[PDB]
This record gives C-alpha cells, sequence and structure tokens, in this order.
C-alpha cells in the first residue's frame, strides 16, 4: 500500500506569513494517462472535508490563489503564500489512483498571535433541575484567550480540587485566533449542599494576576 | 447545489450489523462513482469502499473485504453501506463522498460506534451565572449520553456569533458530556432570548431549552 507521510504534524503560523505542508509517498504516484491524482483536503472544525486541490497543482474553484500545490515523484508540497483566518483546520493529502486509496495522517494548522488575549471568566452554578436528579455540575468558562496555555483551579471552601473536573477546549476561532475553554466540576447533590463557596481561579498570561470567580450556594 | 444527506449516527454491538444510507441531490447521481471514507477517533482518514456509476464494480480494502457491501439505488439517488461482523476498530465517522477516488464532494458524516454498552439519552441543563458587565454568558450543559454525537445550535441556527460549543469529554462513568455557551453584550440580555437546540440521534432525543438570564 502507498504510505503517505505528512510533515509537520502541527503547523503554527503567524497570520500573514507563508506556510508549507509536505506530503511524502512511499512509492511514486505518477500512473499512466500521464496524470497526478494526489489531492489535498481541508477539514475545518466540526465540518465535512472540502477538497482544495485535487491534482498536484489544480486548485478547486472558489479557493483563493494563496493556495498552490506543487511537487512530483515522491515529495509533494502545499503552500499558502499568506495565511488568513479561513485557512485554519486540518489538512490531508491523499492519492486516489491505486487501490487501496490512502491518506496522509493530517497536518493541523493553528494561528499564532503577536499579542496575548486575556480570558473573560464566568462561573455557572448547578441548575435547580439538575440538583433534583442528585448531581451538581459547576462550570467555569474561559472565553477568547491566547495563548492556549491556561491553568484552571477549582476551590470549594478554599479546598483545592483534584480529580473531579474535566476540561474541554474549542478549536481556534477563525475571527481572532483565540481559544475558549470549559471546565466542569461534578459533585453529588449531597456533597454540593455541604459547602458554601465555589470558586474557579484562572492563571493566564493575559491576566495581570490570577482572577477568581466565585458564588455562594446559599446567597445566590 | 450538490448535497449528500446521510443517515443518523448509531450504536452497534461488536459482531453486529448496520446499514448506512446517503441521499444525494443536486447532480446527476447515475453519472458518478461514489465512495465511503471513514475518520477514526484519532482523526485518521481511511477509504472504506467505492462503487462505479452503474454498480457493476465495487472496491474494498482488505480490512473490510467480506464484511462491508457498498450498493446504490440510481432511481432513488441513494448510496448504501451494509456493515457486518463489526469490530471495535470500525468505530469512526463514515463519510459518503462523490467520485471513486477523487472526492470532489463530501457528506456531513455518520458516527458509528461499535461497543457493548447501551444507548443513553442526554439531560439538558441551563447554564446561567448567579449575578465585567460588558459581556454576558449563557449556556446549555448536555450531560450523560452515549454514544457520540450530540449537535447543538442556538436559536435554530440564527445565532452563530459568540457561540462556543465544546468537544465532548468522556466521564469516568463511560458517558459523554458536553457544554455549549453563548457570550453576548449585556445590553442584549434585555430584549433577546437564547435557546439551545440539542439533538442526539442515536437515542432519538431532540430538546430545545430556553436559558434564562438569571438563576432561580
Amino acid at each position: 500500500d502507498i504510505e503517505l507521510t505528512q510533515s509537520p504534524l502541527t503547523l503554527s503560523v503567524i497570520i500573514g506569513q507563508p506556510a508549507s505542508i509536505s506530503c511524502k509517498s512511499s512509492q511514486s504516484l505518477l500512473y499512466s494517462d500521464g496524470t497526478t491524482y494526489l489531492n489535498w483536503l481541508l477539514q475545518r472544525p466540526g465540518q465535512s472535508p472540502k477538497r482544495l486541490i485535487y491534482l498536484v497543482s489544480k486548485v478547486d474553484s472558489g479557493v483563493p490563489d494563496r493556495f498552490t500545490g506543487s511537487g512530483s515523484g515522491t515529495d509533494f508540497t502545499l503552500k499558502i503564500s499568506r495565511v488568513e483566518a479561513e485557512d485554519l483546520g486540518v489538512y490531508y493529502c491523499w492519492q486516489g489512483t491505486h487501490f487501496p486509496f490512502t491518506f496522509g495522517s493530517g497536518t493541523k494548522l493553528e494561528l499564532k498571535r503577536r499579542t496575548v488575549a486575556a480570558p473573560s471568566v464566568f462561573i455557572f452554578p448547578p441548575s435547580d433541575e439538575q440538583l433534583k436528579s442528585g448531581t451538581a455540575s459547576v462550570v467555569c468558562l474561559l472565553n477568547n484567550f491566547y495563548p492556549r496555555e491556561a491553568k484552571v483551579q477549582w476551590k470549594v471552601d478554599n479546598a483545592l480540587q483534584s480529580g473531579n473536573s474535566q476540561e474541554s477546549v474549542t478549536e481556534q476561532d477563525s475571527k481572532d485566533s483565540t481559544y475558549s475553554l470549559s471546565s466542569t466540576l461534578t459533585l453529588s447533590k449531597a456533597d454540593y449542599e455541604k459547602h458554601k463557596v465555589y470558586a474557579c481561579e484562572v492563571t493566564h498570561q493575559g491576566l495581570s494576576s490570577p482572577v477568581t470567580k466565585s458564588f455562594n450556594r446559599g446567597e445566590c | 447545489q450538490v448535497q449528500l444527506q446521510q443517515s443518523g449516527g448509531d450504536l452497534v454491538k461488536p459482531g453486529g450489523s448496520l446499514k448506512l444510507s446517503c441521499a444525494a441531490s443536486g447532480f446527476s447521481f447515475s453519472s458518478y462513482g461514489m465512495s465511503w471514507v471513514r475518520q477514526t477517533p484519532d482523526k485518521r482518514l481511511e477509504w472504506v469502499a467505492s462503487i462505479s456509476s452503474g454498480g457493476r464494480h465495487t472496491y474494498y480494502p482488505d480490512s473490510v473485504k467480506g464484511r462491508f457491501t457498498i450498493s446504490r439505488d440510481n432511481a432513488k439517488n441513494t448510496l448504501y453501506l451494509q456493515m457486518s461482523s463489526l469490530k471495535s476498530e470500525d468505530t469512526a465517522m463514515y463519510f459518503c463522498a462523490r467520485q471513486e477516488g477523487d472526492y470532489d464532494d463530501w457528506g456531513q458524516g455518520t458516527t458509528v460506534t461499535v461497543s457493548s454498552a447501551s444507548t443513553k439519552g442526554p439531560s439538558v441543563f441551563p447554564l446561567a451565572p448567579c449575578s465585567s458587565e460588558s459581556t454576558a454568558a449563557l449556556g446549555c450543559l448536555v450531560k450523560d449520553y452515549f454514544p457520540e454525537p450530540v449537535t447543538v445550535s442556538w436559536n435554530s441556527g440564527a445565532l452563530t456569533s459568540g457561540v462556543h460549543t465544546f468537544p465532548a469529554v468522556l466521564q469516568s462513568s463511560g458517558l459523554y458530556s458536553l457544554s455549549s455557551v453563548v457570550t453576548v453584550p449585556s445590553s442584549s440580555l434585555g430584549t433577546k432570548t437564547y435557546t439551545c437546540n440539542v439533538d442526539h440521534k442515536p437515542s432519538n432525543t431532540k430538546v430545545d431549552k430556553r436559558v434564562h438570564h438569571h438563576h432561580h
């Protein structure tokens, strides 16, 4: 089977700078018909793949001239002259000539910002509807921040929490290259009613000092 | 407008069988080869099957040969994938695609989860703060469902700016949970309403939840 290897696996580019993605095939991919059949896909987060370039150098209609495909033989390259907002996502190369059809492992392109963006921090108490079911989830939201590195610490009555929360991070936002993050602290209703102060403490380069958002279970 | 509308996601036991469908419109279906491509949980893409325009030639990689069957109904403009003797390695998002190998168009995808566990529908809970005053946040917590996925929209798709829907996390219980939030200027809270639309096709659960600006 023709193996396709992409490099780099993660691509971080400052907006406006060029980027290059390499796709290397274990065997050459020039068939007969004297035709290419090495293609490039982009998969934007939560979307279906969309073909950008289907041969080596043939750009699909509606794709800006910033995208160009090149190469022949074993090594292939996708180039973006200027990386814009819409170019973020995972890029895949694949060959559709010979069975079995094979894909590269994928290259994730992320945007690099020159300045940091601080998170807006929100805390959400458990709903009355959830408390009736015997569980309490407390949610801490960090909105529109950069860089991705952020530290979220849950505190319940000044006790540092460990092992009872989970984080999820959205993919990079097209508009401003920021991330958002959700952390959920899950407790039983019995445990939740035994404590008063629930706090989420966030450390991030965009914050001058750590910011704590909190509520009191009774005083809400 | 080329359109490939696929069947909903579904849970199948190991060794079980399942038939996926993809309804095409907006192009001459009978003139095109068609394909199935899957995306595994590690996000790798794997070609599954291809079929010629008239259905005479079907193509499979060795990993699925004898287990999967690709077929097509050119009167109904529908493509099928019959799956059998399913393995855990078959868990993936299955895409219907136009062309046998040079995939010019892709469907939205159907998640197939091969496991012994049972289906569970989600509970949908509002997220609202107890209270800077510039931006305000509202949300929906979609808790304890299996298998993936759930889809979330806001105001039936009218609201896209300021929406953050997070990737699902796997809880220790073996159930998934996800949250979706909207961040809006505080002045918007006065006159606008915010409703999250949650869909979990594997359990036929559809919920619309209007989230109130204050906690009760």
